[PDB]
């Protein structure tokens, strides 16, 4: 919004914060406070990979999620199986994480060889695509869950990561526009 | 001719097992049985038949 150094540092710290938030959200098992079996039915906090048992008899039993249960699972259609596989793999949150990492890499590399201006555009595209992948991951996770509950702090961490990633992408696109406008101004004069 | 040429075998051991597998198929299996026994099972918990 003003100057270049403050914009650069703000974009870099925002990208780092978004990457950290998304990595924590993927790597922390606080996504859904809900009732279920953690090895009878009791409170349990679940994430993307495992559900860990909360205030149960055998507390701390971080058991793996039954993504594809046995014992007469009744099968599923192509779309339902695809959604179950996407939820189990968590391909979209991981894609968001790696796209945030690539955007941070592009931003860091923008310090070297500052003449190349398409690198900042690529970083902005990466950040926007990471936000979109975060949106898809949230949607598929919620859809898989619905097939009394609350959302833990890692879900809101991922939401904040998506918001910060979109903000950083907007900032990077603004930097690209500013650089191209400066090039046009110095070419016109 | 479908029942003979069907894999896995659709035939059950005992009527209780057939009813249980009907409850365990979620609409993917049907049981051909006497009407009185069918109504009797329909009039028992959990009333999912």
């Amino acid at each position: 919004l003003f100057d270049r150094g403050v914009q650069m540092l703000l974009t870099t710290v925002g990208a780092f914060a978004a990457f950290s938030l998304m990595t924590i959200a993927v790597g922390t098992d606080y996504w859904l406070y809900s009732r279920g079996v953690c090895k009878e039915e009791v409170m349990t906090h679940s994430g993307l990979w495992r559900t860990c048992c909360l205030e149960g008899n055998f507390k701390g039993l971080c058991k793996q999620i039954d993504h594809f249960p046995e014992d007469a699972d009744y099968e599923a259609d192509t779309a339902e199986y695809f959604l179950r596989a996407v939820r189990a793999s968590s391909i979209f949150p991981i894609l968001s994480v790696i796209l945030l990492f690539m955007g941070g890499l592009c931003i860091a590399a923008s310090e070297f060889y500052k003449t190349r201006h398409n690198i900042i555009l690529s970083a902005g595209i990466f950040f926007v695509s990471a936000g979109l992948s975060n949106i898809i991951g949230i949607i598929v996770y919620i859809s898989a869950n619905a097939g009394s509950y609350s959302y833990g702090w890692s879900f809101y961490f991922g939401a904040l990561s998506f918001i910060i990633a979109e903000m950083v992408g907007v900032l990077a696109v603004h930097m690209f526009i500013d650089r191209h406008k400066q090039l046009r101004a110095t070419a016109r004069a | 001719t479908y029942m003979r040429s069907a894999e896995p075998s659709v035939f059950v051991r005992t009527t209780a097992e057939g009813v249980a597998r009907v409850r365990k198929s979620k609409g993917k299996y049907a049981y051909l049985l006497e009407s009185t026994m069918n109504e009797y099972i329909e009039q028992r918990k959990p009333c999912d038949t």
